[PDB]
RNA sequence: UAGGGAUCGGGUGGUGUUUUUUUA
RNA sequence: GGCCGGUCCGGAUUUCCAACGGGGCCUUUCCUU
């Protein structure tokens, strides 16, 4: 319906059916899922075993996905459940890694990046999340660092300036 | 279920097919680090159990 | 209030129209 | 302890277990003396992490304000340890209730580099980054005695010999030195009249400890003047913080009292 | 001399409470500039009223860039404009009462501060050289 | 060396020659170079020439995979498959089994003790690795006892006293060698290394290490193929050590093979009943392929091949029912595969085939899309191998089981005592005749309103795909043929019915009117063109040509090209059919241009009619221009272009 | 006194000056105000520096001060 | 002044007055490399890179190993035959301390520079 | 070399008294 | 290199999973410059 012109996968058709299902349940949404489009989705497991769906959106609709993102992500975490899902941008290059991290985490925040240089010559690259949404944020941090790992090559550890 | 409640309505033979007298099982599960936090909480509880021995 | 009668190039357009009409 | 804590035996050349919580190095660690399966470590997350090797897992973590330099367990109590951290005081922690560091030994002026117990289990020894070691009783929280010499500098590793009589202080200028623990006693066998006399007036000093000139004599030492200046200006700024806190406590509705032992804890995983 | 500055936050996908679009911001900006508002004032008005954090982080480009991009740009930079009109006001005041040697000292300092960014602006050539004090 | 350091360094920006092809080079090189006498010695000697100084774990690990590349080259070409390499292996096994008062000494610097004594042992460990994969040269009919008894006393040392580098491969060799009956000393070595792996599991505080996993595979082989397995309480301890590791299935694998082996040898162990519970748990919830499958294998072998309590043997099926609703979309499919294996390879199938039928019906009515196909397949396999009374009560509950009754009628018909199925079809005909009320007319009215849930419809379309009563069904099929896919299925059913047995004009006009106001629509268009060729002959032909001109968005344009291809006397009937196909003479526009070239290729009278139609289109352009010039959207005549670009 | 020069306590971070922290930040905050003439929402800065006027019911909402702008006596705000 | 130079003055006199942690901003990448090699040789301890958007703040934690860092102004070329005389007139003793050079193939001290057999222009020194 | 007590100018927060209340 | 039958009671057939390496290759498509 609203994909890019390449032939999708069957689970892409299933999540597209979820999209047209939310469009069938129309008049609670403010015609928000009329200008949608995605280039491609791709799903990949984490070391925890469960999978994650990177959906690449051609970026007027990263900001077009404005306040609809939370409602539709709990909607499709009910419909195509148990697989952690994320929306991403696409193609110096530190800027594009920065931006894909910035929308990769959530529309929540990041508040600071550290990288400590140990005495063995290694480095540890920490990113620091906001203070909020933590009961659903903590459930997906290893997924976030796994998808940043296999989407950048870099190594990143997420943490919150909180207890855990 | 809705299908079970629509089917098993008339006949007396229910104790052969309607074995589902108990609710479901097998949660999602929880993710890896949260499972780690839970069972190491259990580890801290059994460790405090095993040194409350040494208290006396 | 704090609008300006200067400082913009459409304002140099209106003031060149001023300085050629007067 | 390295970039991640590894458990291995001497029979195989690979780490038998990873053990870390996450991506943070492990600055020191120490096994237990009894319940030998349990151990503790300190990471540069300003964090204490206890591990149990029966379950082969870390088991709790607390985060404090400043970085913990060195742990040492108790030989006698077996579930109490001492952390030495970089704020200038050592912390006699429990293990079973890690939310109240049940003693704070305070009288230092710089970072406390290591610590260990006496083998008799009631007298601990801290060596710190200022050029002075000092020996604490367990149930006081202030210095029993200060040892320093002009040639020792930045004393890093102080340990207690296995007969509770000598204090080995390895400094930063290279030298490792011996000290007595009870600095007035001597190490020969004594005839029983000498033993009865020294023990007699030991008990006598103990019961007349609070007379106000026995106390000044038994409290008088001679510290180097760097430590003297740092201790007295630490005293005047602590009095200033206490006074300004008293003013806020006079005005404001609810600035609740926190204990001195609970002050330095900034967090604890597994709240109960 | 001390410090008195704003500290713009670490965030740059700002600010997630912004219901408004990114085109009405440019519409409000060109409205205020063709009302005749200097870059600083249009920035502060849509910061307070139609609350943006800053337009350089809500829109993808600073407001001088979007003023040039909508054909509304100034002919002299804002700092040189404000400092020039301060110079002409203090000159008019000293012309009125010529005994104010404190205003003379301040006018010398103001003209030196004019010449500083004037020769800076000649070296970067935003306004063209041969330019010396209108 | 320095080129490798500069290739893996960091202050080194770029070049095109970056990826190190040397690791591939040697595995391509020793194919030719396997003299295995002299040049292979000149391969392994510069290994030691750096392995006598100092080597970190990084250099060690890349050298270990470099030796793996050597061994892969030997797997490709093994130059002599007769024992000249085996004597070479045995050879390297034998190889890897007051004066200071005058002495000025200046610029003093101490050396370190690491240099000799790490390299005293590490070279031996790597030689044992290289050599022992060289013994896992796997070529059949080259393993004899007379071949291998020279090597047993060497591997019996580097099994015990090795420290972890080669042990995993030495007992892999013993897994390969457990088939061949060796001498008595060597069978004692087999039992001795069984005690060794028992002590390995006794010392290691994790079974999810590669050492314990490989040793579990060795104990799997030792359980399966020897004369007398023993130390049964010891292997019960081993299994009790295994069971808390199965919270994390991660290359356990080998461990499940161990479970397979002792559940095949059928030893009564009371902890296996908890092993079955945890393997059912990870069988559903585990989020990998093939680990769920081997867990299905072990759980199924336990459930079919061990005993059970007479309440527990149905309690596990109650667990099967409770996992039939599982929220992920593949663990449920693994549940379906195990239920398939339950129904296949018994009176247990009859005893459980009522609850299983009801649960498979509820899983057919589930929400997962590709699992519904497996639900249909398992429902068909459960209905076909069912008993008499079980299938009778199943069809009774399916008949009696309003949209619930519709879905149950559709499912019972899809599974479908053929006279009893026809009686169910009679009740379904009572449903179907009441299941045609103004729906296609409402669909046409919605199409006209647009130009200004079909559940029973899809169920009756399924019943029509299953099927004077059939003639009345074909009449109702025209009523719903004349919800887009529902109308497409109705059109497919009516096309099949009209191919089976004025009416053609009405059918073709209702087919054409649906395209104006899909692949199934293309099939119905081909069927309607077949009916138009089978067909007031010239009047209906002019009606079809007028319908093609009214047709001539990509689907309707393809329908117009298909109708013109079905139309193409050659032009005496096609005079009134090129009124729009020549008017068209943007990838859909490129395909329409290809369609116009197709219509132009597929003739003197046709060319004359085409020239007259071109003049008529010029006349129509003149008439539209005259209407416009008499009317004269000034800025609207450019607003379209200014809004397009 | 003696502070961990890395990540300190939040009680000290909210205490020291907004420049002098390890990573600087703002301290003003946006907030939704209801103009009491016609009840509809507008956002407003805290150190608002100018007299905002809710153009729907154009009364006045906050007059500025040297620091935080005080709000006009019938207004109602949500911090956000 | 320079950006490496005042950071080195900071971590010099701060441990001269005997502290354990220092702060240094603006933390350019040459400062990163310069104290990267000194924690490689064990003269400071671990160090954190707080990264704001402005320039970054390096926080070095250090023990009492070090006594003097220092930069050389200006940064002029030296040969393999020159680094020995520069270690002579730049360090107190010979086999003690290091001299840090921006070499062409990396950023290293004098012993790894003469080990990889390269050179470059002199940068700074630490003993 | 650092620390402390004030004091002036601005700001933030607290919550008692001087203050007041539909004129700003 | 491991996991699955189906030919017969351990030699040939096969699916999937990993590790290397091989080939076509996805992104200046609209524009003076
Ligand atoms: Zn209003």
């Amino acid at each position: 319906a609203k994909i890019l012109s390449q032939a999708p996968t069957e689970l892409e058709l299933q999540v597209a059916q979820a999209f047209v299902e939310l469009e069938n349940s129309s008049p609670e949404l403010k015609a928000e899922l009329r200008p949608l489009q995605f280039k491609s989705i791709r799903e990949i497991d984490v070391a925890g075993g469960k999978k994650a769906l990177a959906i690449f959106v051609p970026v007027p609709s990263l900001a077009g996905f404005h306040k609809v993102q939370t409602k539709l992500t709990r909607e499709l975490e009910k419909k195509f459940q148990d697989r952690h899902v994320i929306f991403l941008a696409e193609r110096t290059l530190t800027a594009v890694h920065d931006k894909i991290l910035e929308d990769l985490v959530f529309p929540t925040e990041i508040v600071g990046k550290r990288v400590r240089y140990l005495v063995g010559g290694n480095k540890i690259q920490k990113v620091l999340l906001d203070s909020k949404d933590v009961q659903q944020i903590d459930y997906k941090l290893e997924s976030f660092q796994a998808v940043y790992n296999k989407l950048t090559g870099k190594q990143i550890v997420f943490e919150i300036p909180s207890e855990t | 279920t809705d299908m079970m409640n629509v089917i098993d309505d008339r006949q007396v033979i229910e104790n052969a097919n309607l074995l589902k007298g108990k609710s479901s099982t097998y949660e999602v599960p929880l993710p890896q680090r949260i499972q780690q936090r839970h069972d190491r909480k259990a580890a801290y509880e059994i460790s405090r159990q095993e040194v409350s021995k040494w208290n006396d | 209030k704090k609008a300006k009668k200067d400082f913009y190039r459409f304002q140099v357009r209106e003031r060149k129209k001023q300085e050629i009409n007067q | 302890g390295g970039a991640k804590i590894h458990l291995w035996d001497v029979n195989r050349l690979k780490p038998v277990s990873d053990l870390s919580w996450g991506a943070d190095n492990i600055t020191s660690l120490k096994f237990n003396q009894n319940e030998t399966d349990i151990l503790a470590s300190t990471g540069s997350d300003n964090s204490i992490v206890l591990y149990d090797l029966r379950t082969n897992s870390p088991t709790q973590k607390i985060v404090q304000t400043m970085r913990t330099n060195a742990i040492c367990w108790n030989p006698m109590e077996a579930f109490n340890f001492v952390t030495a951290n970089e704020d200038h005081n050592a912390y006699y922690y429990d293990m079973r209730n890690l939310s109240r560091s049940l003693n704070v030994f305070k009288d230092h002026v710089s970072a406390v580099m290591d610590v260990d117990f006496s083998p008799t289990g009631d007298e601990i020894v801290t060596g710190s980054y200022d050029k002075s070691i000092r020996i604490y009783k367990t149930n006081h929280g202030h210095s029993r005695e200060i040892y320093h010499t002009k040639r020792m500098q930045h004393v890093f590793q102080v340990k207690y010999s296995m007969d509770s009589k000598y204090i080995i202080s390895g400094s930063d200028d290279g030298n490792v030195r011996l000290w007595r623990s009870k600095a007035w006693e001597r190490s020969n066998v004594k005839t029983t009249r000498e033993k009865n006399k020294l023990e007699y007036d030991e008990k006598l000093k103990e019961r007349f400890r609070h007379m106000p000139e026995i106390k000044r004599i038994s409290r008088h030492r001679h510290v180097p003047q760097v430590i003297k200046k740092a201790q007295e200006i630490k005293n005047i700024e602590l009095s200033s913080i206490k006074r300004r806190e008293a003013n806020e406590r006079r005005t404001r509705k609810d600035m609740p009292y926190i204990s001195e032992r609970k002050k330095q804890i900034v967090g604890t995983v597994h709240k109960y | 001399k001390g410090i008195s500055s704003s500290a713009i936050p670490y965030s740059r996908n700002a600010p997630a409470w912004f219901k408004l679009s990114s085109e009405s911001v440019i519409e409000q900006i060109v409205k205020y500039a063709r009302k005749g508002l200097t870059p600083s004032q249009i920035g502060v008005l849509l910061r307070d009223a139609h609350g943006v954090t800053q337009a350089r982080v809500i829109t993808g480009n600073k407001i001088m860039r979007i003023l040039k991009s909508n054909g509304l740009a100034p002919e002299i930079p804002e700092d040189l404009y404000y400092l020039i009109k301060k110079a002409v006001s203090v000159r008019k005041h000293l012309e009125r009462n010529r005994k104010d040697k404190d205003a003379k000292f301040r006018l010398i300092l103001i003209e030196s501060r004019i010449h500083r960014l004037a020769r800076y602006y000649r070296t970067v050539a935003v306004l063209p050289p041969n330019w010396k004090y209108e | 060396g320095f080129a490798g350091e500069e290739k893996d360094s960091e202050n080194y920006h770029t070049k095109v020659k970056e990826i190190k092809s040397n690791k591939s080079y040697d595995a391509g090189e020793i194919l030719a170079s396997n003299i295995s006498l002299t040049e292979f010695g000149t391969l392994l000697s510069p290994v030691k020439a750096l392995l006598m100084v100092r080597i970190n774990l990084r250099n060690q690990n890349k050298l270990s995979e470099l030796l793996r590349r050597y061994l892969l080259g030997l797997n490709h070409n093994s130059d002599s498959e007769s024992e000249s390499i085996l004597k070479f292996c045995h050879q390297l096994f034998q190889e890897s089994e007051k004066e200071d008062f005058f002495l000025v000494n200046l610029e003093s610097k101490s050396y370190t003790i690491n240099s000799n004594s790490l390299l005293l042992n590490s070279t031996l460990q790597k030689f044992a690795l290289d050599l022992l994969r060289n013994v896992i040269t796997r070529h059949r009919s080259f393993l004899t006892v007379s071949h291998l008894e020279g090597f047993i006393p060497f591997l019996r040392d580097s099994l015990l006293s090795e420290n972890e580098g080669v042990v995993i491969s030495t007992l892999r060799i013993l897994i390969t060698l457990i088939r061949l009956d060796f001498s008595d000393e060597s069978s004692e070595i087999f039992k001795n290394c069984a005690r060794k792996v028992l002590n390995i599991i006794k010392v290691s505080p994790s079974t999810s290490s590669e050492l314990c996993q490989m040793g579990l595979k060795f104990l799997s082989a030792f359980i399966r193929h020897t004369d007398s397995t023993l130390k049964d309480t010891a292997l019960s301890y081993v299994l009790g050590r295994v069971l808390p590791d199965l919270n994390e299935p991660s290359r356990q694998g080998l461990a499940f093979n161990f479970l397979k082996a002792l559940v095949s040898k059928h030893i009564m162990l009371p902890e296996l009943y908890d092993i079955a519970d945890t393997t059912r748990e990870i069988m559903v919830t585990n989020h990998s392929k093939e680990i769920r499958d081997v867990s299905r294998s072990v759980y199924y072998q336990f459930l079919m091949e061990y005993d059970q309590s007479k309440g527990r043997l149905e309690k596990q099926f109650k667990f099967m029912v409770d996992n039939l609703q599982y929220p992920t979309e593949s663990g449920r499919q693994s549940v379906m595969e195990l239920i398939n294996l339950i129904i296949t390879k018994p009176a247990l199938l009859s005893k459980l085939s009522s609850s299983f039928f009801l649960a498979l019906v509820n899983v057919s009515f589930n929400d997962d899309a590709p699992r519904c196909r497996e639900m249909a397949s398992v429902l068909i396999s459960t209905m076909l191998p069912k008993l008499e009374n079980k299938d009778l009560e199943i069809v009774e509950k399916y008949i009696a089981a309003d949209n619930a009754s519709f879905l149950n009628l559709g499912l019972r018909t899809y599974k479908v005592s053929i006279g009893f199925e026809h009686t169910i079809e009679l009740d379904e005909l009572a449903i179907k005749r009441i299941r045609y009320i103004l729906s296609d007319t409402s669909v046409g009215s919605e199409h006209q309103w647009d130009l200004v849930f079909s559940s029973y419809m899809e169920a009756t379309e399924s019943v029509y795909k299953h099927g004077w009563d059939g003639i009345i069904t074909c009449l109702l099929y025209p009523h719903s043929w004349v919800a887009n896919l529902v109308h497409q299925l109705i059109a497919n059913k009516d096309k099949l019915e009209i191919s089976l047995t004025t009416i053609a004009t009405r059918i073709l006009h209702q087919l054409g009117a649906p395209s104006i106001p899909a692949n199934v629509s293309i099939k119905t268009l081909v069927n309607i063109s077949i009916l138009w060729k089978e067909q007031t002959g010239e009047d209906l032909k002019y009606t079809t040509a007028i319908d093609y001109m009214v047709t001539r968005g990509i689907i309707r344009s393809d329908e117009h090209r298909m109708d013109s291809f079905m139309s193409k006397a050659l032009l005496v009937q096609v005079l009134d059919e090129d009124e729009v196909i020549a008017e068209g003479e943007y990838l859909e526009t490129y395909y329409s241009r290809a369609v116009d070239e197709e219509q132009e290729e597929l003739l003197e009278d046709k060319l004359q009619v085409s020239d007259f139609t071109k003049i008529y289109t010029a006349v129509k352009q003149t008439v539209l221009e005259r209407r416009k010039e008499r009317r004269s959207a000034d800025k609207k005549l450019r607003k379209h272009a200014r809004s397009r670009e | 006194l003696v502070q961990d020069l890395l990540h300190p306590t939040a009680a000290s971070e909210a205490r020291k000056h907004k420049l002098k922290t390890l990573v600087q930040g703002p301290r003003s905050y946006f907030l939704d105000v209801k103009c009491p003439g016609c009840l509809n929402i507008t956002t407003v800065f805290s150190h608002a520096q100018t007299a905002v006027t809710c153009e729907s019911c154009s009364t006045i909402l906050c007059t500025p001060t040297g620091g935080k702008a005080k709000l006009s006596e019938g207004t109602s705000f949500r911090r956000k | 002044s320079s950006v490496l130079a005042d950071a080195l003055n900071a971590i010099n006199n701060a441990e001269k007055t005997g502290k354990r942690q220092v702060l240094l901003r603006p933390s350019s990448k040459v400062i990163i490399k310069f104290l990267q090699v000194m924690q490689k040789h064990g003269y400071i301890g671990e160090f954190e890179y707080i990264d704001d958007h402005r320039s970054g703040k390096i926080v070095v934690q250090l023990n009492g190993r070090l006594n003097k860092c220092g930069v050389i102004s200006p940064r002029f070329n030296v040969k393999i035959g020159d680094i020995e005389k520069w270690t002579a007139n730049l360090l107190p003793a010979r086999q003690f301390g290091y001299v840090i050079l921006t070499t062409s193939a990396g950023i290293m001290d004098h012993e790894e520079a003469r080990r990889k057999h390269v050179s470059g222009k002199i940068l700074g020194f630490v003993y």
